Parts: C-alpha cells; sequence; structure tokens
RNA sequence: UAUCUGGUUGAUCCUGCCAGUAGUCAUAUGCUUGUCUCAAAGAUUAAGCCAUGCAUGUCUAAGUAUAAGCAAUUUAUACAGUGAAACUGCGAAUGGCUCAUUAAAUCAGUUAUCGUUUAUUUGAUAGUUCCUUUACUACAUGGUAUAACUGUGGUAAUUCUAGAGCUAAUACAUGCUUAAAAUCUCGACCCUUUGGAAGAGAUGUAUUUAUUAGAUAAAAAAUCAAUGUCUUCGGACUCUUUGAUGAUUCAUAAUAACUUUUCGAAUCGCAUGGCCUUGUGCUGGCGAUGGUUCAUUCAAAUUUCUGCCCUAUCAACUUUCGAUGGUAGGAUAGUGGCCUACCAUGGUUUCAACGGGUAACGGGGAAUAAGGGUUCGAUUCCGGAGAGGGAGCCUGAGAAACGGCUACC
RNA sequence: GGUCGGAUUUCCAACGGGGCCUUUCCUUCUGGCUAACCUUGAGCUUGGCGAACCAGGACUUUUACUUUGAAAAAAUUAGAGUGUUCAAAGCAGGCGUAUUGCUCGAAUAUAUUAGCAUGGAAUAAUAGAAUAGGACG
RNA sequence: ACCCACUCGGCACCUUACGAGAAAUCAAAGUCUUUGGGUUCUGGGGGGAGUAUGGUCGCAAGGCUGAAACUUAAAGGAAUUG
RNA sequence: CGCCCGUCGCUAGUACCGAUUGAAUGGCUUAGUGAGGCCUCAGGAUCUGCUUAGAGAAGGGGGCAACUCCAUCUCAGAGCGGAGAAUUUGGACAAACUUGGUCAUUUAGAGGAACUAAAAGUCGUAACAAGGUUUCCGUAGGUGAACCUGCGGAAGGAUCAUU
RNA sequence: AGAUAAGGGAAGUCGGCAAAAUAGAUCCGUAACUUCGGGAUAAGGAUUGGCUCUAAGGGUCGGGUACGAUCAACUUAGAA
RNA sequence: UAAGGUAGCCAAAUGCCUCGUCAUCUAAUUAGUGACGCGCAUGAAUGGAUUAACGAGAUUCCCACUGUCCCUAUCUACUAU
C-alpha cells in the first residue's frame, strides 16, 4: 500500500533460505539488485546461516564494511545484496571461492570452486534486442546487458561471461542433447539432458528432461538453464549432481554411511 | 454495414497514406495483419473497405491471453454481440453438478457476419469498452 | 477412537422431541491453587472519548563550518583534527494498530499489459552544445541571494515570528572548452552537354507531427525508359542489408522540420606518480556523488476465467443528468462512458437479476469429525480498507498521507 | 542359492505394455538428419523410403469425464530423522587423536473447484453425404 | 346368444408370506443398512396458528401465500389385559 | 363416582388492532444555499537587471584664458524587461447546512379483540360406549355457552354379509 | 370606490367575514383512499427576458430498355 | 306483550340529566376528533350501516398569507364644502 514495502516478516520469506521460524519477527529483505528476491540469497544469510562465519548482522556488517567479501569481482558492501543463481563469491581472505548453485532439495549449496572456475559465470539470455543507434544487445538472467553479441545468440541460450570484463567468451545453444540445470519449481536442482521441447504457441513452452538414471520429467522453459552438452559440463557440479534420490534410497544411503 | 464514411469524422487507418501524386494499383493502401494462433485473416477483411479500429486484423488491437468459445444470443448492438458460455459447476457435498452460464459481450468486426445460434471463438484483448474485453476471431457455424 | 442412556403407558412396540453424555487455540464466572517449560490477552458492548510521557529522523575520507565550540596541529597563511547549529540531500508513503465500511465488491488460485508509471539498486549507455558558432566569451572555471550566526523587538501563549547586517553549496539561476571522416542540401564560377565545380550550412540525445524501410515458398526468359557500377559500353553482373514475437503501425534506423527547449559533470575525498622544450608546463590512479536513455530489480495500476452467507412477506431491474454500445475528441501514466459532443436502443434476470439483511474484511486456516459433513475464522502470515465523519490538496518516484496541511460538521 | 538370513540367471506361469498382420489412414507438403539404408568392400564397405532429430506449412467436429505432470507462499495438518533430561516443542545436531578439525541434515505427502499441458477413448452428449450447390482426382 | 381353451387391457376379489412393516395390515405399503431405475410435491415435538401482519385474487363470503412473541414434556400412532 | 368442552367472572403475563395527519433515532435523497482548496481569466503591492537620460556641483587630463574631454554627490524623466504577494472572473470537485420526501428500527396510546396460564369460581354437558340426536369434513345461517340445523360428502361406523 | 404599510401574523371575530397570498407555460415529482374509472393542477420544487448562433422536422421537379436542382413553412430542443 | 329493538350505530343534525366519563388536540377548549352506551326518546326501503368521487352545503384543526387585530397612519378619485 501507498508505495514499496521495505520489511519482510519471517514465515513470509522463501523457505529455501532455511530461516528458523523463531528468533525474530523479521527476515532480511533483499535489496533491489540483479535477481528477484524470491530466487536470491542475501549475503547475511549466506555468511551467517550457511557458513557460520558470523553470528549477527552486526558481525556481517563488520565483515562487509572492510571490503573483505566480493561477489562477481565487485566488493558489494551491502548486507542485503541479492546473490542469485551462479553468482560467484570470492573471499580473498581464506582464498575461498563459492558459486551459488542449488542442491537437489531446492536450496543453495556451499559449492567451493577453484579460481579458474571463479573467473567466469554463465548467463541465460532473456531477450535480444536492438538498442539505440542500432546496437544489438542481450539481457542475461542477472540483468547484465552485453552489447555486440554474436548474431547466432538467440533467446534461451547460455553465454559464458569473462567476469573481469563483461565480455562473452563463448555460448551454448538450446536444442536436444544439452545438459541443463533446472532453476524453478518442483524439480528445482535436477540436471537432465533435454530430449525434446514442445511449443504450445501462446504461453509456457514445455521441455522434457531426463536425468542420468533415465527418470524423465517436464519443465517450463522459464526454469531451465543450459550448462553445456551431455557429459562434460561447463561448470563444476555440486555433490549428487542433481539425481533427486527418493526418500527410500536416501535413508538407505544414510544407513550405509553412518 | 453499407457505407464506411457514415460518421462525421473521416474513417481511415492511421499512418496508412496513399500518395495522390502517384497512380498505382491496390486501390487504397489497406493495412492488415494476421492475429496469430493459427487464426485466418478473412479475404473479406483483406479486400473490404471497412475500417473498424478495434478489428483484430485491420485495427490497432492485439489478441493475447484467453481464448474462449460461446454461442451468439444477441446481435442488437453495433459491432458488438453477446455470447453465452455454459459450464458445469461442481458441488462437493452432493458429489454432482449444476448448469451455470455467463454472458460475455464481445466485439465483432465487419469481416464476420454472425447470427443468433452461431458458435464463435473469441480472443482476449485490451479493454474495448466498459464491458467488452474480447474480440471475435473465428465464427464456426452457419 | 463407526457405542448411547432416562422420561408419554396399568403394561407393550413405535413416531417424536425434552433431558442426559463427550469436546472446544469459545468466552465469562465461582471455588481452589505447590513446582518446571511455553504462552494468548479492551476483538465482541463504544471505528466511544482521551490527561500526561514517548513512538522518525539521519553522515562519511568523500555537498556546504571563521561556532565569537572543544582541542591540539606545530604538516601547513586559504582550509585541511573533532564538531553543536543551520542550509542541502534522502527518509518520514515502511512499520505498527484496528475491522467500521464492504456481498462479484474485497479476496483466492489463474492470466495479461502487443494497454501503462516505476525513486532505488544492478548492467550498459552522450567526442556532435563556443550560435553570423574570425572577439560574441572565464574555461587553469562565471553570477546572485539566503539560512545558521550578530544585533534590535513583539505579544498571555504555540515547533509563532518581523525589521537590519554578513556569509557558503552537489542551493538556485547561467555557461564554454575534443577528433576526424562520410552523407545531404544549397551552391559560386568554368560552361559543356558525359556536363563538372571552389565555397557555405546542416547532420548527438530528448519532445511533437508526418512519411519511408523494417522483406523474403520457387525456377527462367521478352523487349523497351535510360546504357547503371567497367568495358573488349558485347553487356559478364553478380555483390545487393533486413532482427525478434503466436501476432503489431514492434525494436531500431532514415528524411522534413517542430520545442516557450531536456540532457550532454563549473561537484567532492585519498594517492600523489611519469615525460621533458623545468613551466605550478603536459600527462596520470583508486573511488564518491550526479546525470540522459534502455534493460533489470523493488513495486504499483488496471485486467482474463471460475468461485461468496441468508432472504421472493424483494420479480422485474438499468437508462431524467451514463444505463449498453458506436464514431470523434478531451483527460489519464496508460486501456476504457473515465468525461464531453453526436448517434443507436441497447444491457441483466427463475441457471435468482435488482433490492433487503448480515450480531459479514476475504483467504491461508480453527474446532468437532468412521466416511460424508456442520460451525467458526476481529486476531501472530498474505491481500484489502481506515486514522472522529465527509471532502479537497501540497510535496514527492511513490500519499487523496492524516504521529502532512486546508475547509465544514 | 551356483553368496554366506543376502542375490542371479537359461526356466515352466500370472500380471500389466508396445509393435505388426488379418478389407483396419492410426493427416500430409516444402526442406534438410536420410534413418533403421536394396545399401556387402573379403567376413565392418563406395550408393535405399524425412521425423525416430527438427523447422516452417495446409488443414485441422466440438466437449464432458478420467490418468499423469506442471503450478497451487510460508506457518498450520499428517509425517521422516533427531535425548528439548521425558514431553508439548524446536530444527537441531553428531563424530574425532577434541592439540589443527571432519560430517549428516533442515525430507516427503496433502493442498478442493477453476485455469494449463499430456495419455486414454469405454461411458453421456454433439456434427456430418439426402430438393446431393457430397468426397476422392 | 351360450360352452371350452387361450390372449391383451381393465374394475376388483380369495389364499399365503419369500418379503415388508411399529403394528393394524400390504402382490404393493415387496425387490430399502446386501441402503442409488427416472422425477415432482410435502413434513421436522406439541400448542400459539393456518392466527397476526404484508401482498395478490374475489362483488362479497372468503381463497392462495404466511410468521413471531409466548408457552409446554410430553401430545400422538398401532396393538395388549382389564 | 372415569375423562372432558366452551361462554361468563377474578388475577397475572405475552403479542395484535387502534383515533392521535403519534413520537424518537438512523440511513438515503430531491430542491435551495453553499465553505474550502485545485484549474483558469485577470490583477498588480512590492523587489530587481539592463539601456539610457538631463540638470546643478566635486576631482582629474588637455587649447592653458574663456574653453574642451573622462570620471564622482544630487534629483527628475523615459523605456526594454524579469520575479511577483494580496485581491479577482469563470469552471470542475464538492464538504456542510436548511426544508421536504422516502425507507428501516424501537416507542407512547383511551379503548377493542385474542391467546396462555393460574385458580377445587358460575352456567350447562358438546366429545370419548350407539356418550344417550353415530361422529367428522366443506359451506351457509342461527342461538347464553359449549353447540344446533340445512345441502353435499367421508368411515377415521355402530354395517366388509341376502344369487 | 381604489390602494399601501415597519415588527408580529388571526392574539381579531359567532366564525379568517373582508383582504392578502397562489396563479400561465415547460420539466421533475406526486400520498392515503378507491366503485380501479379516479384522487391529480394532489402535495411539492426548478425554469422563463433580450441578442448571436446550432440542430432536427417539408413540398415540387428531375433518371437506359445513390443523388441533384428549386421553392417555403412556424414548431421543438440545445448552446454561448 | 301481537311482538318485546335483531344486525348494526350513538351524547350523532337524534342524549333530558350534560359543559356525560376516558383519551387526543391547546398554555388554557361548553368547540373538534376517537372511544364507552340501561340509548329521557338510535335502529333497519319511516330504510340501517358504510362509502370513492362530487358540493357557492355545515363544522374543527394545520401550513402559507395577510391592517382581522396589537395600533393606527398616509395617499388618490368622486362626494360632502
Ligand atoms: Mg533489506
Ligand atoms: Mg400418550
Ligand atoms: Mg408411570
Ligand atoms: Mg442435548
Ligand atoms: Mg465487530
Ligand atoms: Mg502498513
Ligand atoms: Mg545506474
Ligand atoms: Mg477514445
Ligand atoms: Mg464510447
Ligand atoms: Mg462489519
Ligand atoms: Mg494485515
Ligand atoms: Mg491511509
Ligand atoms: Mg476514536
Ligand atoms: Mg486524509
Ligand atoms: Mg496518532
Ligand atoms: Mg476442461
Ligand atoms: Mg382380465
Ligand atoms: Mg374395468
Ligand atoms: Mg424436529
Ligand atoms: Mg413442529
Ligand atoms: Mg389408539
Ligand atoms: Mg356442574
Ligand atoms: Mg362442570
Ligand atoms: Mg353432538
Ligand atoms: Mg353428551
Ligand atoms: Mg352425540
Ligand atoms: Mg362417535
Ligand atoms: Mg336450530
Ligand atoms: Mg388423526
Ligand atoms: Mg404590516
Ligand atoms: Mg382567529
Ligand atoms: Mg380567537
Ligand atoms: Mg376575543
Ligand atoms: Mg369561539
Ligand atoms: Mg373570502
Ligand atoms: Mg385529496
Ligand atoms: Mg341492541
Ligand atoms: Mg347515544
Ligand atoms: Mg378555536
Ligand atoms: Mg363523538
Ligand atoms: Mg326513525
Ligand atoms: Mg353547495
Amino acid at each position: 500500500a501507498r508505495g514499496p514495502k521495505k520489511h519482510l516478516k519471517r514465515l513470509a520469506a522463501p523457505h529455501h533460505w532455511l530461516l528458523d521460524k523463531l528468533s525474530g519477527c523479521y527476515a532480511p529483505r533483499p535489496s533491489a539488485g540483479p535477481h528477484k528476491l524470491r530466487e536470491s540469497l542475501p549475503l547475511i544469510v549466506f555468511l551467517r546461516n550457511r557458513l557460520k562465519y558470523a553470528l549477527n548482522g552486526r558481525e556481517v556488517k563488520a565483515i562487509l564494511m572492510q571490503r573483505h567479501v566480493k561477489v562477481d569481482g565487485k566488493v558489494r558492501t551491502d548486507t542485503t545484496y541479492p546473490a542469485g543463481f551462479m553468482d560467484v563469491i570470492t573471499l580473498d581472505a581464506t582464498n575461498e571461492n563459492f558459486r551459488l548453485v542449488y542442491d537437489v532439495k531446492g536450496r543453495f549449496a556451499v559449492h567451493r570452486i577453484t579460481d579458474e572456475e571463479a573467473s567466469y559465470k554463465l548467463g541465460k539470455v532473456k531477450k535480444v534486442q536492438l538498442g539505440k543507434k542500432g546496437v544489438p544487445y542481450v539481457v542475461t538472467h542477472d540483468g547484465r546487458t552485453i552489447r555486440y553479441p554474436d548474431p547466432n545468440i538467440k533467446v534461451n541460450d547460455t553465454v559464458k561471461i569473462d567476469l573481469a570484463s563483461g565480455k562473452i567468451t563463448d555460448f551454448i545453444k538450446f536444442d536436444a542433447g544439452k545438459l541443463v540445470y533446472v532453476t524453478g519449481g518442483r524439480n528445482l536442482g535436477r540436471i537432465g539432458t533435454i530430449v525434446h521441447k514442445e511449443r504450445h504457441d501462446g504461453g509456457f513452452d514445455l521441455v522434457h528432461i531426463k536425468d542420468s538414471l533415465d527418470n524423465t520429467f517436464v519443465t517450463r522453459l522459464n526454469n531451465v538453464f543450459v550448462i553445456g552438452e551431455q557429459g562434460k559440463p561447463y561448470i563444476s557440479l555440486p555433490k549428487g549432481k542433481g539425481i533427486k534420490l527418493s526418500i527410500a534410497e536416501e535413508r538407505d544411503r544414510r544407513r550405509a554411511q553412518q | 454495414e453499407l457505407t464506411v464514411q457514415s460518421e462525421r469524422a473521416f474513417q481511415k487507418q492511421p499512418h496508412i497514406f496513399n500518395n495522390p501524386k502517384v497512380k498505382t494499383s491496390k486501390r487504397t493502401k489497406r493495412w492488415y495483419k494476421n492475429a496469430g494462433l493459427g487464426f485466418k485473416t478473412p479475404k473479406t477483411a483483406i479486400e473490404g473497405s471497412y475500417i473498424d479500429k478495434k478489428c483484430p486484423f485491420t485495427g490497432l488491437v492485439s489478441i493475447r491471453g484467453k481464448i474462449l468459445t460461446g454461442t451468439v444470443v444477441s446481435t442488437k448492438m453495433h459491432r458488438t454481440i453477446v455470447i453465452r458460455r455454459a459450464y458445469l459447476h461442481y458441488i462437493p457435498k452432493y458429489n454432482r453438478y449444476e448448469k451455470r452460464h455467463k454472458n460475455v459481450p464481445v466485439h465483432v468486426s465487419p469481416a464476420f457476419r454472425v447470427q443468433v445460434g452461431d458458435i464463435v471463438t473469441v480472443g482476449q484483448c485490451r479493454p474495448i469498452s466498459k464491458t467488452v474485453r474480447f474480440n471475435v476471431v473465428k465464427v464456426s457455424a452457419a
């Protein structure tokens, strides 16, 4: 009402943050940034609740204000900066590098990566257009604008970003036999090797997707992120690599390693 | 539906200018488009002389959103008809259904000639009037 | 945890209700009350009225400091440490409270903006602006106030203010400094017909209008209107540029101009470095703030479909002066009877219209449940509406704002 | 049992699927992959028919119903794990030479109706060629 | 016109109870806890009360629609022995 | 010697009709008047820049003698403007008030007419047996009261019965 | 005989006698009751001038085997 | 008594007592209206009761309006002179 909201109560936050329902009435509202606040992770909850490197927002602020943490090469000393999918986070102290990817339960994992892998990121192009004076440009999933792309780069493709400059090194197209990451919905976190896509001109192009264990499913085209061709991926996959074990085999593995 | 210039203003498609200096074919420049979704633009719309600002083919509207189907129960308006969509509403206690209906006022272009009893499919557009939000895109009866 | 029992009779079997029985995040009340954890709590009647005190303010290295403030710099004679006040910039439109209004309204799920605004982030993005543009001109940077402050006062009083004297800006209000090339116009002049020219001006972005391009399923030939790039002027002829959407008059570009004319940095902190024709010469980093447009994000506004309790002792309702629609225009951020002019007579209803009632905010949900169901949901989350009742409006990206104003009651 | 109460294969059967044939089109045009290819080079070689991979197409009887899936905020409900000392709860925690550390989690299900995509095509409707202005061609 | 046999459609009747029902009784009042062939109307303890009021019809008498307050633990059905 | 109906009379309670063009409260609304701010037509207090501009006097530079040129105190006067308060025309939004109208909910009322109880009151005995005239329905009339009578109907009859 | 009167407004008088007020037209709105025909001009409100315009409402002639020309009305509505 | 006034209606234009009693209307009402009825002496084609509309009929009240009045004054014409 009357303007934008600036608070976010607990029990209204997205559940994949794993914020406890006790310990405060409010949740850290992500500031405006490159991602939607639903599919984002504030640096406060990432540093405190996933890494345990801090206990308070005061300690997170004390870490941020001395320019220790940087994300996508930029320092970003904001407590509620929305870190989203495949954003890289570099901590020069501890020489740590994380890449924000979903685990198969649908939450963000602490996926430690090396420096040569932290030197880039992939972006799913959302629209290709002609800017002013006829300059073509793309818009990635994190709102990055990249001018003068390759003319073969159409929508729903993946571009590899230099992450020091904003240039494109190469790009992956979108058709059958491509390794994808599911980012959104019930199947959020699986990796499943497109077999074919159905059009349905008028809304919500569907795509059929089968994992390494031949368990197929289907997803809207909004939630799919192609990350290479079948076999080799262009990034380091987290543990499990998006299989979505059933609860039976999950407790069998928990009884195996114990 | 007998003349195009019935109103006090000059009815014309905007920015479709036929130069009087040149003398070519294609009697007047007539702009038309395909609405998409496999709907055929009629030859009477391509060859006619009506203007119909709110036509989904010659007019400056776009069809997007829901596609519905009804039967025409009234034609007494001008370039507007009322269709009746009948549906079954389920009641969970009695484990069975009941007949309900809505009347949907839709805009009809002069490309179509509809009568009472014809079934039509309509496409959602921007608010055309106080009540009209759909536009007749294909008649499929006689 | 799919359970029944007492009461009509002199007695019987029934119908049938009354009473019992169990529960209640349903309240109140009586009596009693030792411990640990957890915890609702002026909703119901009065969205009745309020004493008093708090609940919204805010700074860095980085907008403005001669505090006649505190320090000591001792590196400083412009300042450069801290720093009240005040100007400036943001915020105060979030939160919190309540449920009065409200019955296709809100609200839920589901769409859409190819029908719009969007501070803030985040990512990109202005060599084109000296106007007779050869003195019109500061571009090692241009002007004017004014607060705080000093001092003189008013009234019983208010977060009331007047007169006088200074002084600043990222305050107001002005204003320049950067290529080249290309294309168009005019065009002096030479003058030829094949006709060529010196020179001048315009060409960023933003607004407004008009026009054009924004294409294409296939293959060859006939001649002319004039040859068209170059010729062995036979004509070999290609190269020809066209992105996206299911779909556009889309994105974008180009001509003709239009604008009372937007923007295109006169701002700030640290580090002080390289080249020498050694001059305060020319170059030169890391940031902060600001800035036009696009995209993105936070949203907002409308919007598709379907779904709401009880009433017919409400059956016809709407349309004077908006009801339903058409055309055109105004207005809006935009669609639209949203409003106006003209025109037509339309639109809803026994599949319950309209009207009335609700001790009715809606939903997620809660109680009780063999199953089906019945009742409740003011209330910890979401979405609405309100700030005693109405109405109106300034500022701002965002308010019909009320811990903001104006009027009436 | 060919492992030491865990598992395999040649097996008698049942259970559900797919394809083909029996008069049984169960849409086809432009293109490309030509695919499974008469393609056979001596026992792994030089050359068949487009969906099994697409793009555009022309058309395309309409539903209801039902299956599956996407979506349906969290909290609540049910429910997996876990010494809040039990429990209501909560989402925690657990394990080491505890000197430097390692590691599992924070599931899952339901969430009507409406809307969306998909398989079925019985059941209940609907339409077609009858003064043939019917289909193939 | 009668008689015999048969058949369709009727008004009914007699006997039994497989069945139903509280019973009286019922070839429908059966095929209903083994609860679903299609469909219309009406009732929710007894009074107050088919009253009051409001509509609507009727010349009128009246008809149709039709409450509430209040009051009560029983009224009532079929059979049994007196 | 059971049960049982109604009038009338007393007491108490509930609701109804009711003259009073009753009363009160609340909602909505016609008409009239109409604040406020907003948009517009003006308006111009005041403040202020520029172009000048002339007179009267000071100073300075120059034929050095009157005289000539440039500056300073004075005050008219003219324009070119810019900002601009009060006030003001018209318009739309429109609070609020007044007077009516209408709807809804309570609320007074002489009197009238019901119902319910209470109470062993008065008068009869209408129904239950053939209840002593068989009961009951509809309709009409009448009578102190239950009720009676007429017409038609019913068995819930006191008859399942006369080939 | 005809009139006008401040403030009040039937206190006057048997009694509002007399006088005053109202009045036409257009638009809106119109109750109880009813023999359903009425009541009804119920009650109760608004508007009305001049000037300059706009709109609508007609006749008669005209067409091989849609319209044009011409003439003349007072009726209503609206706007500055 | 021939029959004993029924249905209705009423201090009615009909009620002596009577300015009947109660309620309403008003500050105050022998008036008005609504009720009550042992009604001197109501009452059914002597027609009873009611009644929309109509009425130069009789009566009460309300709004508006006014010199009817508080409380009179002034003017004009024709008289009077
Ligand atoms: Mg935040
Ligand atoms: Mg009994
Ligand atoms: Mg007993
Ligand atoms: Mg009970
Ligand atoms: Mg309440
Ligand atoms: Mg709030
Ligand atoms: Mg930016
Ligand atoms: Mg329009
Ligand atoms: Mg319109
Ligand atoms: Mg309420
Ligand atoms: Mg809320
Ligand atoms: Mg508010
Ligand atoms: Mg209050
Ligand atoms: Mg307000
Ligand atoms: Mg307050
Ligand atoms: Mg369906
Ligand atoms: Mg027979
Ligand atoms: Mg018979
Ligand atoms: Mg009951
Ligand atoms: Mg009952
Ligand atoms: Mg009996
Ligand atoms: Mg006796
Ligand atoms: Mg007796
Ligand atoms: Mg008798
Ligand atoms: Mg007797
Ligand atoms: Mg008898
Ligand atoms: Mg009897
Ligand atoms: Mg008799
Ligand atoms: Mg009986
Ligand atoms: Mg007077
Ligand atoms: Mg009088
Ligand atoms: Mg008097
Ligand atoms: Mg007197
Ligand atoms: Mg008198
Ligand atoms: Mg008179
Ligand atoms: Mg009258
Ligand atoms: Mg009598
Ligand atoms: Mg009398
Ligand atoms: Mg009197
Ligand atoms: Mg009387
Ligand atoms: Mg007489
Ligand atoms: Mg008379």
